[PDB]
RNA sequence: UCCCAAAAUGUAACGGAGGCGCCCAAAGGUCACCUCAAGACGGUUGGAAAUCGUCUGUAGAGCGCAAAGGUAGAAGGUGGCUUGACUGCGAGACUGACACGUCGAGCAGGGAGGAAACUCGGGCUUAGUGAACCGGUGGUACCGUGUGGAAGGGCCAUCG
RNA sequence: CACCCCCGUGCCCAUAGCACUGUGGAACCACCCCACCCCAUGCCGAACUGGGUCGUGAAACACAGCAGCGCCAAUGAUACUCGGACCGCAGGGUCCCGGAAAAGUCGGUCAGCGCGGGGGUU
């Protein structure tokens, strides 16, 4: 989740879904279909959960790391500088983006670690298989 | 262009016999005794110009 | 004073064994490299003024203060500083140094059994692993101060190390054995 | 104002105005030598319209 | 912390296929991005000024070096 | 190393100096001592000591020097500057120019 | 100085990061030559780093300082000679409400380097700063109250 | 440029570059050749530099082969966008019209165009 070393601010904008893709690195997958920062510890929800479905494993793939520092209002007021370093880190997520990506498990072994994991998102989601390669 | 207690200085000028002021920077850090250069006074030009004083 | 018996006595060996098609392409020796580290561990500006002379006894050359390369990094380190001596040897003064090394100064040393045969460069020049200097001709115990020593490097004009252990071996080259 | 007569206001012949260049006079020197005759003529006229009335009557 | 916007300036002052005249300050660079080619010095700013009047001449190899010319109109 | 000589070429501005650069190929024991143009890609001038040194080594500097001013002289050619390659303009160098100097 | 700044210039914020109030008798002028950080095998004070050796090497280094731009044909790194860190000037443009500020071919008195073309009116540029006023100081000889002088003042430097 | 070719020097400043490599040898070029003085290497004539052939084309330079690596790179379709209209509480998204990349794939290369001089066609 949380990075190691860095430079110390950010702004915040929308564009479309550029780098992540349909598949990858395992069989299935689920992806975000709407617009969205995704808070670091929303993602250990998603692990955590999955690793609670999967007793064993090392088929689960999380593209999703998060750098995105956002500073929130300390106690109250305006008076001040921008300020508040650690609130938390986010990774936006736009539609089409790889998310998660899950292998070696079946069908309905991934339908259900993908629902438990899905309602802890913000966002709407889905899983697929793989047709398409892209790049390589 | 400051001025005090510091290093370095602002040292005034002059000729031989021609009647000049550089007014040039100089520094008493590395070396300065001799401030000597060569300059143009009133008339003449072409001479040295001690600048130690 | 040799440079003789580099032609005559070398390069047709290597033909006659090797047998390329012309003498230019005969493994030849380009210079010789002294290199005096000091500083450091053991500095004085004193004791450069005293290294000075010695290196410039033995080959009738100037040597050359060497300074720092600008390298800080934990230990002692600096910006420049005299690091240590240098001096190169060509022509009529490198082979004076080498023999007087090959006839002299290595057949007479303490626990010398051989230089070390193995690979040392891959392209085919070579290096020395001098230790104590009161193995030399113009260094005897009748004058001395302290013991240090020296490092040689040997460039040619050989392809492989193959070829130029045989290069070496010309002048002698004591391995191990 | 009746100041400013000898201090450069100066009017010209075709009723302009002389101000040339401040950029350093008497203190804080020892830069260059042609900014020291950096010392103009000059002036401009959107500020010499309300000068001369400082000067104006005495020419 | 934060403090000063800087106004600065720069900008290439006279465009190209644009008629100059000698003493024209044709680029305001801050190191050499233009180099002076014929008919054109660089000020020790780097600033390219005009040595004669004539028209302006770009010259485009792939940048990382390009010119600023001058060549006569008449 | 071999920007020693791009260096002097570079220096040489011709199109400001509105002169023409005099090339000298120092080699060794021939020299070709070419007259070059300002703005179009042609050579003027151009006498050298590949032909008749008739025992001269590098002595044929004078020679080539004469030789060339001599060229030049059938030519209208009076202003010019000494280019080089990596040439120290020492010895020999120095012949050329001396002699194709004199020989204006 | 960079980001915001919306591919021209410009643009606010108790918006996001870092610096300046210096230094340099040369870290300047010119003239000549040298090419860097780094990795790999191989060398006695090493055994991550020292010094040397060869192999690779658009620079991954370097430029007194803060960054961006810039820089391999040098602005980087040694030396020779020197006082252009000049005087009297400015064609013409950048920029500013103004006052300032900036760059600059070229004329002359003259210099310094180079064989020569030629370069030089400080420094790779960009920060290292302050109007007037009152006064200290050197030079010049205009004013100087009946006249001849002086006191005082003025102009060119220049210090606070 | 009648032609082969070598030497100097340009325009073009990587589709003109490196590597594997084959040809070149007494015409040019290169090293090697010796060096008290010119001149000179913070030490070494290695590099400058000064006196010349033999020897050799090895290396360097020169040319030809070669598309492994570099560099060049469509068409198609996008992303985005000027302008014209709209949806959504919002994060954001669409439609009509033009303009239109970046990457990648196809494929294209190992250049091209000058000046001058020297030497060949027994």
């Amino acid at each position: 989740k949380r990075t190691k070393f860095r430079k110390q601010f950010r702004g915040r904008m929308t564009g479309d879904a550029k780098g992540g893709d349909y598949v990858a690195f395992g069989d299935y997958g689920l992806i975000a279909m709407e617009p969205a920062w995704i808070k670091s510890n929303q993602i250990e929800a998603c692990r955590i959960v999955m690793s609670r479905h999967f007793r064993r494993g090392g088929k689960i793939y999380i593209r999703i790391f998060p750098d995105k520092p956002v500073t929130k209002k300390p106690a109250e007021t305006r008076m001040g500088k921008g300020k508040g370093a650690v609130e938390y880190w986010v990774s936006v997520v736009k539609p089409g983006r790889v998310m998660f990506e899950v292998a070696g498990v079946t069908e309905e072994q991934a339908k259900e670690a993908f629902r438990l994991a899905g309602h802890k998102l913000p966002i709407q989601t889905k899983m697929v298989k793989r047709e398409v390669y892209d790049e390589a | 262009a400051k001025d005090g207690p510091r290093i370095i200085v602002k040292m005034e000028s002059s000729a031989g016999t021609g009647f000049y002021y550089t007014t040039t920077k100089n520094r008493r850090n590395t070396q300065a005794k001799l401030e000597l250069k060569k300059y143009d006074p009133v008339a003449k030009k072409h001479v040295v110009f001690r600048e130690k004083k | 004073q040799l440079k003789t018996k580099y032609n005559d006595q070398v390069r047709p060996a290597l033909m006659q064994q090797f047998g390329y098609s012309s003498v230019m392409a005969v493994p030849r020796i380009e210079k010789i490299v002294v290199n005096e580290g000091l500083g450091s561990s053991k500095e004085d500006s004193k004791a450069i003024d005293k290294a000075a002379k010695e290196l410039a006894l033995i080959t009738l050359q100037k040597p050359i203060i060497t300074k720092a390369k600008k390298s800080i990094s934990n230990f002692k380190l600096r910006q420049g500083m005299p690091v240590g001596i240098k001096v190169t040897l060509r022509g009529e003064r490198m082979y004076v140094f080498l023999e007087k090394l090959i006839n002299i100064g290595l057949p007479r040393i303490r626990d010398f059994r051989g230089i070390n045969p193995n690979a040392f460069d891959g392209r085919g020049n070579y290096n020395l692993g001098i230790k104590e200097q009161l193995i030399f001709p113009e260094i005897t115990y009748d004058m001395v101060d302290k013991t240090r020593g020296m490092d040689i490097t040997i460039v040619t004009t050989a392809k492989t190390d193959e070829e130029a252990r045989a290069l070496l071996q010309s002048m002698g080259l004591p391995f191990r054995k | 104002t009746h100041k400013m007569a000898k201090r450069r206001i100066k009017i010209t012949g075709t009723g302009k105005v002389m101000a040339f260049k401040s950029g350093k006079r008497h203190q804080n020197t020892g830069k260059s030598g042609d900014e020291i005759r950096g010392k103009g003529k000059g002036f401009v006229l959107a500020k010499a319209e309300w000068a001369r009335m400082k000067l104006m009557l005495p020419r | 912390n934060g403090r000063d916007s800087n106004p600065k300036y720069l900008g290439v002052k006279k465009f190209g296929g644009e008629v100059v005249k000698a003493g024209n300050i044709l680029v305001r660079q801050r190191g050499t991005k233009f180099k002076a080619g014929q008919g054109v010095g660089m000020g020790r700013d780097h600033t390219l000024f005009a040595l004669s009047d004539g028209k302006v001449v770009f010259i485009n190899k792939g940048k990382g070096a390009r010119f600023i010319s001058i060549e006569a109109a008449q | 190393r071999r920007k020693l000589r791009t260096r002097r070429k570079v220096r040489t501005t011709t199109a400001a100096s509105g002169r023409l650069r005099l090339s000298v190929y120092r080699s060794s024991k021939h020299i070709y001592a070419q007259i070059i143009d300002d703005s179009r890609g042609q050579t003027l001038a151009a006498a050298s000591s590949a032909a008749l040194k008739s025992g001269n080594k590098t002595d044929t500097a004078a020679a080539v020097g004469k030789a060339l001013a001599a060229a030049a002289a059938e030519k209208g050619i009076k202003q010019v500057v000494f280019d080089r390659g990596s040439y120290k303009y020492h010895g020999r160098v120095k012949a050329l120019a001396d002699a194709a100097r004199e020989g204006g």
